[PDB]
């Protein structure tokens, strides 16, 4: 049963007319309902039975829905609007939910701030190496981190984590360990950490020694 | 005054079993049908199975089908899930929530506050605090709370005086079975050496406040 | 030996209306003549009579939809078992 | 491959919870009076057929409409369509048949004739007991015998409290099924849901339960249906309370259960001189009792023996299911001797299975009294008697896990609860005959 939500995120600012496409994996009549999660929290239901809005949700929202093809509307977006939005099939015997579609904050498009760290000695001295490459406040949430030791590509050794939005600066921070034994660190000498985003001329590298 | 109550929740191990209860609360019990929708964290809704208290009528997904059990007490008003043979990938927050009352079946007007299961071979262990120092206009450095389980743990920079640039990335779950997270904050490149910089990581389970200063090296 | 039959539930009762149930063995061929036999007698005393159904298969008999005041007239007729005066069922 | 014939209102086909389950069939018979006229139907479908909510979720359908839009029909109507059914069985002949009538009329002597007829032609009929809080002896098809009647219970088992009324009670209910707050096929739009209550569904809870069963074995009998449907059903959970005094003992406290796949046996009461309680034709009389507010014979009658009793008395029968048996009813008149009458299945692998008193393997009654005995040969057959005394109103003793309750009844009225046989006065000593496979 596969329930599709188009886009998986979207980002616009208040005021701008939202909308949110959703694929039911057949003819569903209007057995379609929208919900709304904010991070932290358990969803809270906006429609149901397509079109039907359900009470003290904001006129602001509104449903459409064919059979298979169905859509959420956002008119005049708002602060609190800013949230994760969940599709449901609520069709017999075949219940799904969508993907989920994050709404955004559209911002300015800044460039982020790159930061390598070697691992302690404290950590080395137990066996273990971690190779630290930050990015500080950006936008688009889009970025692609390669890890380069002496030109060559990593496979299966690098985890990433991203802060949720900020509510200051509205922006986003990255933190990507790159985990691998003493033996197989004491054979190289650059650690390169090639940083591509759409704000960057040229794709950015953060390199240090052993 | 409608309320859906979940308990039950915690840590169990794979292979395990565990019961979970949700306490319905200013409405007609029997009436209506009760969902339990459980969320992995990174991940979406899904729902895991329903019940109908009057009827005894069940259906679940086919996902949890033949582990997970729904039970129904209208004389205690309250809903079950009994998860046997549960697997590692059957950590989630769960939720319960009500029917409408009309229409299509899975609508849930009413969803419960959730409650947290955790499933994995693991044992409670705290973490080793690992300093990020600068230089290997601006020049930022921080912790590394590394190898601990379960969660959660709290990372405020000078005991509550810092609270600007601080970003304390998520935990990360490891290859190992073990949670890692990055916390830091930016500062001038020229304050590098002039102020000091402790981070006081805060793992509740262990009780362990293990803090670190960050200072710089040479190569 | 013929006996009239009606809902003890006096507001449930729609009089006018009659199934006419034979003895076990009789067959359409007679039932035809015992619900002409009956519609014949009828006019004869004035009364007008129209024969609804004619049962087979599960009862012998037929259905009609005739004066109450020709009850005396059709249980004296030949095969008769029993007539019920038809009634209401609902939707529980 | 089962098919569930529907003599109801109108449906709403198109549902797309009963979508393709459900056929509708060319027969109308409804008296003078739009989505309300599909209502009760669609609703009783899903909680049949039902994709989601539904009992034998696969099962086929076929619907009659008897009922106009306020669910208001006639004995003929009703009758032209178990007819319609009848002449449908001879034309085209489906699989095994389960008919729903989840309707109350009055007491119809041609719709139980109807209903008998039919069932005599291995068609299982499941009906509402009626929403009357009445004795469903008074009301049709309820009152019918070879009519399985069910009588609706709320959330908590007990029996449902339909506004001023409630669920039919008494001898005449087969069973009880789950029948207030129903969650099924709502005909509001092709996918909604609604909650309904009522002895319909109850009733078409247990067509339901039949239909699975024949699902699984389609050679079952409604005698075979029946026993499983009672012997798998749900004790005691009714606070008989509910119910007149004077129709509690009647009234089964047995609450419908889905049985899963041995010796079956069940009790049945007679009304209210002579009183005669019978068994199905292919059940076996094992045993006969009789009871009095305030204070019995086995004979034979077309081949086929039956429980007999002298304000009035009520003949109490125990039927069982007992594969290739060879019966027979010993009596020995009054021997006014103080040893007592005394009979005994004097042949050899035929085991006493009950005793029955009028004015090992031996009846013994009062010397003024003839003493029947119900001497029974099938294919490894044990019979323990199990015997309990108190220095009083009701006592009781009841047959082990493994074990049948053939015959109950009191030492020198009385009848069988379940696997428990009681005896009522105002030492007792309960006599309980306990068989086996």
């Amino acid at each position: 049963i596969q329930m599709t939500q188009s886009p998986s995120s979207l980002s616009a600012s208040v005021g701008d007319r939202v909308t949110i496409t959703c694929r039911a994996s057949q003819d569903v009549s209007t057995a379609v309902a929208w919900y709304q999660q904010k991070p932290g929290k358990a969803p809270k239901l906006l429609i149901y039975s397509a079109s039907f809005l359900y009470s003290g949700v904001p006129s602001r929202f509104s449903g459409s829905g064919s059979g298979t093809d169905f859509t959420l509307t956002i008119s005049s977006l708002q602060p609190e609007d800013f949230a994760t939005y969940y599709c449901q099939q609520a069709y017999p015997a075949l219940h799904t939910f969508g993907q989920g579609t994050k709404v955004e904050i559209k911002r300015t498009v800044a460039a982020p701030s790159v930061f390598i760290f070697p691992p302690s000695d404290e950590q080395l001295k137990s066996g273990t190496a971690s190779v630290v490459c930050l990015l500080n406040n950006f936008y688009p949430r889009e970025a692609k981190v390669q890890w380069k030791v002496d030109n060559a590509l990593q496979s299966g050794n690098s985890q990433e984590s991203v802060t949720e939005q900020d509510s200051k600066d509205s922006t986003y921070s990255l933190s990507s360990t790159l985990t691998l034994s003493k033996a197989d660190y004491e054979k190289h000498k650059v650690y390169a950490c090639e940083v591509t985003h759409q704000g960057l001329s040229s794709p950015v590298t953060k390199s240090f020694n052993r | 005054e409608v309320q859906l109550v979940e308990s039950g929740g915690g840590l169990v191990q794979p292979g395990g079993s565990l019961r979970l209860s949700c306490a319905a609360s200013g409405f007609t019990f029997s009436s209506t049908a009760i969902h339990w929708v459980r969320q992995a964290p990174g991940k979406g809704l899904e729902w895991v199975a329903r019940i109908s208290p009057a009827n005894g009528n069940t259906n679940y997904a086919d996902s949890v089908k033949g582990r997970f059990t729904i039970s129904a007490d209208t004389s205690k008003n309250t809903a079950y899930l009994q998860m046997n043979s549960l697997r590692a990938e059957d950590t989630a927050v769960y939720y319960c929530a009500r029917w409408i009352g009309s229409r299509e079946l899975y609508i849930m007007d009413y969803w419960g506050q959730g409650t947290l299961v955790t499933v994995s071979s693991a044992s409670t262990k705290g973490p080793s605090v690992f300093p990020l120092a600068p230089s290997s206009g601006t020049a930022a450095l921080g912790c590394l709370v590394k190898d601990y389980f379960p969660e959660p743990v709290t990372v405020s920079w000078n005991s509550g005086a810092l609270t600007s640039g601080v970003h304390t990335f998520p935990a990360v779950l490891q290859s190992s079975g073990l949670y890692s997270l990055s916390s830091v904050v930016t500062v001038p490149s020229s304050s590098l050496g002039t102020q000091t910089y402790i981070c006081n990581v805060n793992h509740k389970p262990s009780n362990t406040k293990v803090d670190k200063k960050v200072e710089p090296k040479s190569c | 030996t013929a006996t009239f039959h009606r809902c003890a539930k006096d507001p449930w009762r729609l009089p006018g209306t009659y199934v006419v149930v034979l003895k076990e063995e009789t067959h359409l061929s007679q039932s035809e003549r015992t619900a002409r036999r009956l519609q014949a007698q009828a006019a004869r005393r004035g009364y007008l009579t129209k024969i609804l159904h004619v049962f087979h298969g599960l009862l012998p008999g037929f259905l009609v939809k005739m004066s109450g005041d020709l009850l005396e007239l059709a249980l004296k007729l030949p095969h008769v078992d029993y007539i019920e005066e038809d009634s209401s069922v609902f939707a529980q | 491959l089962v098919e569930v014939y529907l003599l109801d209102t109108s449906i709403q086909s198109d549902h797309r919870e009963i979508e393709g389950r459900v056929m509708v069939t060319d027969f109308e018979n409804v008296p003078e009076e739009a989505s309300k006229c599909d209502s009760h139907g669609t609703h009783l479908a899903g909680v049949v057929s039902g994709r989601d909510a539904g009992v034998a979720k696969g099962a086929s359908m076929r619907s009659l409409r008897v009922l106009n839009c306020q669910g208001k029909g006639t004995v003929s109507g009703t009758l032209i369509g178990l007819e319609f059914i009848r002449k449908s069985q001879l034309v085209q002949p489906v699989g095994p048949l389960v008919v729903l009538l989840p309707l109350a009329g009055g007491y119809s002597r041609v719709l139980n004739a109807a209903c008998q007829r039919l069932a005599r032609a291995g068609v299982v009929l499941v009906t509402a007991a009626g929403n009357f809080r009445d004795d469903a002896c008074l009301y049709s098809p309820a009152s019918a015998p070879e009519v399985i009647t069910v009588g609706a219970t709320n959330a908590q088992d007990q029996p449902v409290t339909l506004g001023t009324l409630g669920t039919n009670f008494g001898r005449c209910v087969d069973l009880f099924a789950p029948g207030e707050d129903i969650i099924g096929a709502s005909s509001d739009c092709s996918t909604c849901f609604v909650s309904q209550s009522g002895t319909s569904q109850a009733a078409a809870h247990v067509a339901g339960i039949a239909a699975m069963m024949l699902s699984a074995e389609p050679e079952l009998t409604l005698a075979e249906l029946r026993q499983r449907l009672i012997h798998f059903s749900a004790k005691d959970v009714i606070n008989e309370a509910w119910f007149p005094e004077d129709q509690r003992v009647l009234t089964p406290n047995l609450v419908a259960a889905l049985p899963p796949s041995q010796l079956f046996c069940r009790t049945v009461w007679s009304a209210h001189a002579t009183a005669i309680a019978r068994c199905a034709p292919d059940e076996e009389l094992l045993s006969c009792s009789s009871f009095s507010r305030s204070g019995e014979r086995m004979e034979a009658q077309g081949g086929k023996l039956v429980c007999r009793a002298h304000e009035g008395v009520y003949a109490i029968a125990r039927c069982c299911l007992l594969p290739q048996a060879n019966c027979s009813v010993h009596t020995a008149p009054p021997a006014e001797a103080s040893m007592g009458t005394r009979v005994h299945c004097h042949q050899q692998g035929h085991v006493l299975t009950g005793c029955s008193s009028h004015w090992p393997n031996q009846c013994v009654g009062h010397r003024e009294a003839s003493i029947h005995a119900s001497c029974c040969h099938a294919p490894g057959l044990e019979c323990k008697v199990k015997e309990h005394g108190i220095p009083q109103e009701q006592v009781t003793v009841a047959c082990e896990e493994g074990w049948t309750l053939t015959g109950c009844s009191a030492l020198p009225g009385a009848y069988a609860v379940d696997n428990t046989c009681v005896v009522r006065s105002r030492a007792v000593t309960a006599v309980a005959i306990c068989c086996r496979s």
